[PDB]
Formats: C-alpha cells, structure tokens, sequence
RNA sequence: AAUCUAAAUAAAUAAUAAAUUAAAAUAAAAAUUUUAAAAAAAAAAAAUUAAAAUAGGGCAAGUCCUACUCUCCUUU
RNA sequence: AGUUUAAUGUUUAAAUAUUUAACUAGUGAUGGCACAGUUGUUCUAUAUGUACCUAUAAAAAAUAGUAAAAUUAUUUUAAU
C-alpha cells in the first residue's frame, strides 16, 4: 500500500498548523482532504455549481 | 487529557488576561537618583539616605 | 430580620467591614493590646504571617523581637513587618509603663535577659515623646532570591536620642557577623553604656575561638550534603577572626588598659 | 595509593606500610632557603 | 505572546517551534553527503549564525557565573560523592 | 536572618547560648581531669572514640584535585582526629587487667 | 585543482576553488562585520525553552538601557540570564564600534539545547526519566541610529493624577 | 481557631488518531447512544467523553489441578 | 509505644507506611545447624520454602487458523 507521499510531501506546506509539522498526521489529514475533493468534484460540484449559472440566467 | 493538543489549542493559552499580565507585562521604573540604579515606586535600598528620604 | 440575616457565627473575608450586629459571639475589632498572641486577618488581631503552629508562630515573634532591640534593625521578609511594627510598638508601649508587672511581660517573651534589661532603659530616654508608631517599615526592594516574599526594613525611630545606637550606621551587615556596626564618621566620638558592650563580645568571644572556626569549616560540609549550591569548600574558608585581627581589638580596649 | 591516569585506567600503586618508629634522641633535616 | 494591538506578526522562534523538535539528520558511513560541492567557509557564516562571541556556560571559566544564575532554591546533590563507586573499572 | 536574602550564610548561628567562650582545658586544669579528654565531652563522641558514626563527605576531605592540593581530613580539622590512647585508656580492656597464669 | 564553477559574464568559469573560498570568508566576513549590528550567543542558560523564551518575547524591540532595566527588577530567571549577557554583550559590542547608548535588541532568542537525562523514582516501583533541561540563547545587539533615550528620573506617573493640579 | 497560597525556581505521571467545533433540540437504524441529517446557535466542581483502574459474567478452542465400583504402564 | 480495628494514604514518604482500636505475662522460642522441588515444612489456609509458589535459574522454535495482532512495492485492463 502506497500512500504517494513523495506526491504529498511537499504539499503539505498549506496546511495548518500540526499537520505540516508531523508527517504522519500530515498525511492522512490531506491524503482525506485530497481524497473528498476528487469526490466533490465528479460528483457534486456540477449540479451544483451548474445551478449558480441557472440562477444567473 | 484524552487527547493531544495542537498549537492552536496551546495558542489560545497566550490570549486571557491572565497569560499576559503574568508573564508580559514590562514593569515601571525610574531611576533612583541617590543609587542611579533602576528602581520601581514605593521599594527603596538598605542605606540611609535611601532610608531617610524615599528616593 | 428579626434575628441576623447570617446567624452566629459566618468568616466573612480579608477586606471587610465590621457590620455590627446583635450577636452573642465576641469580637475585638480593636488592637490596644501589647504583645498580644492574636494573630489573624481580622480586625482585632495583627496580621498572621504563615508558620507552622501558632506557637512555632510564637517561637518566631520571639527571635524576631529579640533581635530588633538588639540592633535596632531587623530586615524582616513579608507578613512578618506588618506584624513585627506592631510588636516594636507594644514594646515600648510595654517600656514606657514601667511597672514590673510590664518588664516580667516582655521578660515572660523574649529569649534573653539582657534584652529586657536594654528595652526599658533606652526607650523611656528615646520615646518620651513620641506616642504611638515607632517602627519604621520601609521596603527594600530585591524581592528575596530564595522566594518572592517582600522585605522590608523595620526600624525602630529616632535613634539620635537613644544611648545604644547613637550614632550607628546600617547601609551594610557587619563583616563577619561578631563585629560591631559601622559608625557615622561625623560622630565617630562615641562610647557606649560598658553593660551592653561588655555582653556583647562575651557573646561574639565564642566566634572569635577555633571551636567554631571548625563548626564553620564543618557546616561547609552539610550544607554541600544537603546540596546547597554555591558553598565553598572546607578546605578554602580560612576563619572568620584570627591573630591578626585579635592584635587590633585588644588594643582597642584600651580604656581598661 | 589509587588514581585515574589521563587515559583512564584506574592506576592503583603497590600497598606499602607506614611504620612510625620511635627514636630515643629527635632527629631533624636541615633545608636552606 | 505580546502584541501592542500592534500585529507584529508573531511571538517569533518561539510558540510553534517548542512543539516538536525536528529530528536530527544522521550521517550514513559517516558521510555528509553534499560535502563534496558546498564551499569550506566556516558554518558560521553559511547559513547566516554568525556570531561575535560564543560563550559557553559549559566552563570552568563561568562557573562562577552559572552559580550566579541557578536559583538558591535548585539544589544539587552528590557534590561530593557519586553514588556509583567510581572506583570499579 | 537578618539577610534580607536567606542563604548559607545570614542564618544567625547561635540565636540562644550566648554563654560564649568557654575555655575547656582552662577549665578541665581546675577539675583535674585530663585535659586531653574534657574537651572530647565537647563534640560528638564519633569524632574522638573509636565508635560507629556518620562522617559528611566534604568532611572527609578530597583527593589532591587539579584546584586544590589533598586536603585529608585532620589538616583541616584538627581538632577531630580520633585520640586512640584516649579511646584504649577508657574504653577497651587491656590484657593486663585480665592477665591470669 | 579543484574548482568551483562561477559565472562571470553569462558563462560559467572553472575557477580554483581554494582561492574561491578564500574569497567567500573574508567577504562573507567584511560583509557581516560592517554591519551595526552584534550577535552574541550565549548558551548552557540553565533553563528550559517552555519558561525561559516566554520571559524573552517582553524584551525583544527594546532599546538596551530598558531592557538592562526591566531585567533587573523582574525576579525571574530569564531576565537575569539575558542581563547577564546585556552587559557582557554590549560590552563586547562597544568594542566592535557599536554605540553603548543607541543600541537596541533586534533578536532574542531561545535555542532548544543540551538536556541531560536524571533518574527518577516514582512511588511503588515506578521509575521515569526527569530531564534537567539546558537553553541556548541567541542574542542580536543592533544598533538604531536616531533612538531617543527617554528620560527616566521621575517616578513612574507619580508625576501626575496624585499631585494635585498645580 | 489551628496547619495545608499565589507568585519566583526546579519539571515528573497516567492518558494522547483528530479536531475549531463543541453545545443544545428532534427523528433514526443496527445498540446503550454516537453518529448521519435537520434545525439551531483562569479556578473550582465530576454530567459526558475510557473520571478510571479492574472486578463481574457466560461461550470457544488450549492447558492446568483434584477425585472415585467401572479406562490404563514404568509400582517398590 | 512498634502487630486482629478504623481513618489517611491509593504510582502513596511504603510494590504496605502514618495515626489509632484491640491484644499483650511465652521453663518452652524472631534465633546455634538441619531438612529442597512429585518435593521440604505445615497447631491444615491447597498456605508459605528470598520481595505474585505458576519456586527461581537454565534449554527448547510445543501448540495459537480453527472468529487474537500483523504480513512491505499507485496509475490496473475481462465477469459471477
Ligand atoms: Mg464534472
Ligand atoms: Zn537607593
């Protein structure tokens, strides 16, 4: 099991504050962070944000 | 404790009343002019023209 | 209402009034009394500076008296001035009456005799004429390096009409604790009543031996036992009095000579 | 007598034997300074 | 912290860094592995800790001045002594 | 304490026996009792007999340090070296008392 | 020879490298030195970095002659170890040319340092490991030029609210 | 009534996945409720989080130890 | 005035201490050396025989897949 962390470790240093100093809370805090965004988005940010330009219109 | 805290929890101990007028307050002073040393109101030295006349 | 709204008996605080009020208990609220063992915050009763019992308290008010009329100087640490200026004017509220009822109530309380032959000699002369507050507390001010308790400078008054500490000077502790207090060089003309100075080198004679130059060297070696930082050793604290300085004090009692 | 060497072997010397004789007439060294 | 209502930014090296100390980089075979490229100027100048005196209450020479700090109350023991025999090789 | 800082140091020593002064073999010449002895009766009987007692370890004096030369036990107190003829002449039984044959 | 490769005109320059680094710590040098500023470490302060460096951050942006004054009087710790310094530091800095009077602390800070490791024994057969802590402290004397030294001969504000109006 | 401050100093322990959520109310669905959701909106005490340790159960496989008409050797 | 109780203590000053109740009359017993592990000793409680008697110490790979804890290398290319 490979955590990507080389892919991580360096994208850590947005995070706040326990997070960029341990690694290991680092991670799984970002590797979640990271992995609900990517489920955010194919899923739920369109019909949302496909109902701001209907209201718009 | 059934937890650990992060700095924002440990940070949050530097913000009351308490932290900061314990710890950084800076004092008031003058200098006693018999000593020329710093000195604070209302305290004197064991000398007897600071002892006679409160510098 | 009809009877007190707190009944008999409730401590109410430091900093509180009196608020009389129809009650069966008894309550001062008035210090008149000279070398009195009441000791507390209320009002009645002199401020009660912490110690281990109110007798190891009583203990403490007894070296911390004795010592004040020794030398008219004791820097005392916190609770105990505002304690000790009201023992330094029941003193002399105890010198001034005179009747030997009073020299036995302060004989009864301090730990030496000579000292209640010293307090009713100088202070009738002293205070004739002053009437109330005769110690002077004023605060040094370097909080004490072992803990924060204040220290502050209780000194009895005008000394320039005593006859012990006519003209004395305190800006600084005697050398080596068995020598007598440095003098103001503008009345350096001074001798002494023989009873009070012909004691006290009785006293300082057994610092002056090489008994205790041993008990000085020996407590050096507790004192590191018990670890207590920054104590010399043993081996480098060469004594306090010596041959050199005995030839100076023998020639100074020349006055017996 | 026991020592550490500036190594730090403990360099213990051979045990020896004090023997305070006593004579009769004292005896003296003389050190000129 | 401090603050005037000033927003000096911070408490500078202190609140965060007392939180956990980063590891040390150990050398492998004892090697320093970009040794071989950074210059021989001495540290002290390299990354910028540039010191005038470095003084080291670690001496003989400020013992006295060590004592002069520590409180009377910080009493240390086996001043004379230590508890394991040193006398054991 | 008349310190104003507490210490080992301003603890006044002897707040009480201000008898001072006492010269024991003076003293001890007036009771006939051998001077060498009178002034042992002055200090813990582990400093003059042979008896079992506690000794401080800066009292036992240090190995010669780099700072200072050895300064073994009695040079620096003198007075507290054991007096063995006075310990065998008191305190332990000699052949003598006991000699049958 | 080895040489450390440095550009002088858009290319780069296989330079010797003994004589390059030579050239780096005595500029690296002459390019601090000139400063007016002084750094001055002291270290061993016998204090953990938990208290000792909140007691700094009271003092860092203080001109000197306050800072040797509100240590004094504070009883802790930290202040006495950093007057410690304010007197030897400005002392080693009037040396450097540094003024004795504008000189400021620019920064003071605490260094997490040597911390020795003390047996102790818990109650019923317990043991955990106290750790006598040990501080290192970073101490940088600037010098601000237009720094107007504030009078200090009058107490506090006794000068006023307790006078009366004239 | 008594003795057991704060502050200054030295600096350990259980526990520690995280927290910006934690509150609070209501429904739940397998459970005690905790979640999910909706909808809100410094110091003492021990109501909750594990304020506890450790006892209390009963089941499973494993071993233990004691017992006698029915099993079996080394057996004197 | 050290011991059948009770309070405090509850990682405590103690891997049993502080205060205290009770008890206390030993010419028959804290004690010369003597008994040792399928066994000693037992005024017998399956109690103890060096601070859990399941003795210590030592030597094994016993068994533990039969609901214990683990079993290290992303970007794939046929289903139940
Ligand atoms: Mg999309
Ligand atoms: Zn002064």
């Amino acid at each position: 099991y490979y955590r990507a962390t080389a892919e991580l470790d360096r994208l850590r240093g947005m995070l706040r504050g326990r997070a960029r100093l341990e690694r290991k809370v680092g991670l799984k805090r970002i590797t979640f962070l990271m992995r609900t965004q990517t489920r955010y988005r194919v899923e739920q940010k369109a019909h949302w944000e496909r109902a701001i330009v209907r209201k718009n219109v | 404790p059934k937890r650990k805290k992060n700095p924002m929890q440990l940070r949050r101990k530097t913000y009351g009343l308490h932290f900061k007028e314990r710890y950084l307050k800076l004092e008031e002073w003058y200098f006693c002019p018999l000593c020329a040393e710093p000195k604070k109101q209302g305290e004197w030295c064991r000398r007897e023209d600071c002892r006679q006349i409160k510098p | 209402g009809r009877p007190p709204p707190v009944m008999g008996h409730a401590k109410r605080m430091r900093f509180a009034g009196v608020d009389d009020n129809p009650s069966v208990t008894h309550k001062p609220w008035d210090t008149s009394e000279p070398l009195m063992a009441d000791y507390g915050w209320e009002r009645g009763k002199l401020p009660k500076f912490r110690a281990r019992s109110p007798f190891h308290r009583q203990q403490i008010a007894r070296r911390m008296v004795t010592e004040l009329i020794r030398k008219d100087y004791v820097i005392v640490g916190g609770a105990r001035a505002p304690a000790l200026r009201i023992l330094a004017d029941h003193v002399v509220e105890l010198a001034k009456a005179g009747d030997t009822d009073s020299r036995q109530q302060l004989a009864y309380f301090l730990h030496d005799p000579l000292m209640v032959d010293k307090a009713f000699d100088e202070y009738p002369r002293r205070f004739r004429d002053m009437n109330a507050k005769y110690a002077m507390m004023t605060r040094l001010k370097g909080r004490r390096r072992s803990d924060n308790v204040a220290m502050y400078f209780v000194e009895y008054k005008n000394r320039d009409m005593s006859d012990n500490h006519k003209g004395e000077d305190y800006t600084a502790g005697p050398e080596r604790f068995f020598l007598p207090p440095r003098i103001i060089e503008t009345e350096k003309g001074i001798q002494r009543p023989p009873h009070m100075q012909m004691a006290f080198d009785r006293w300082a004679s057994k610092f002056k031996t090489e008994e205790f130059h041993h008990w000085w060297r020996l407590r050096h070696a507790k004192l590191r036992y018990w670890g207590v930082r920054n104590v010399p050793h043993p081996s480098d604290v060469d004594p306090l009095w010596t041959e050199k300085e005995e030839e100076e004090w023998h020639n100074e009692m020349l006055a017996n000579t | 007598r026991r020592f550490k060497n500036e190594v730090g072997e403990i360099k213990s010397l051979p045990d020896y034997k004090v023997a305070v004789v006593e004579l009769d007439s004292p005896v003296s060294i003389v050190f000129k300074q | 912290f401090t603050y005037t209502q000033a927003q000096m930014y911070a408490r500078y090296r202190t609140r965060s860094r007392f939180y956990k100390r980063p590891e040390k980089m150990l050398k492998a075979y004892n090697v320093s592995p970009n040794l071989l490229r950074l210059p021989k100027v001495k540290p002290g100048l390299l990354k910028g800790i540039y010191t005038d005196e470095k003084i080291d209450l670690r001496d003989r020479e400020r013992l006295e001045l060590v004592e002069s700090i520590r409180h009377p109350k910080e009493r240390d023991f086996y001043q004379d002594h230590t508890y394991h025999n040193q006398w054991i090789a | 304490y008349n310190s104003f800082e507490r210490g080992w140091k301003d603890k006044t020593v002897h707040p009480l026996d201000r008898r001072g002064r006492f010269n024991l073999d003076e003293a001890a010449a007036e009771l006939q009792l051998d001077e060498a002895y009178v002034a042992s009766l002055y200090k813990p009987l582990h400093y003059t007999y042979s008896m079992k007692g506690q000794r401080y370890p800066a009292e036992q004096g240090r190995t010669s340090r780099p700072g200072s030369l050895a300064a073994s036990r009695d040079r620096m107190f003198p007075l507290y070296r054991r007096n063995y003829k006075l310990n065998r002449e008191l305190r332990v039984l000699d052949h003598r008392r006991i000699s049958t044959d | 020879d080895r040489w450390a490769l440095v550009e002088e005109d858009g290319v780069m320059y296989q330079v010797n490298w003994k004589m390059y680094c030579e050239r780096l710590e005595t500029e690296l040098q002459k390019a601090q030195d000139q400063l007016p500023q002084y750094s001055f470490m002291m270290k061993a302060v016998p204090s953990a970095w938990k208290k000792l460096d909140i007691e700094l951050s009271v003092l860092r942006g203080l001109s000197v002659r306050e800072a040797m004054a509100q240590c004094k009087l504070s009883p802790r710790k930290g202040h006495m170890a950093v007057f410690r310094a304010l007197e030897v530091a400005q002392q080693g800095a009037e040396g450097k040319g540094l003024d004795k009077e504008h000189l400021r602390i620019a920064y003071i800070t605490c260094m997490p340092g040597p911390t020795d490791k003390q047996v102790d024994i818990r109650s019923r057969g317990y043991y955990a490991w106290k750790t006598k802590k040990s501080s290192h402290l970073l101490l940088t004397l600037a010098e601000d030029p237009e720094m107007v030294l504030p009078d200090r001969t009058a107490i506090p504000y006794a000068s006023l609210m307790t006078m009366k109006r004239a």
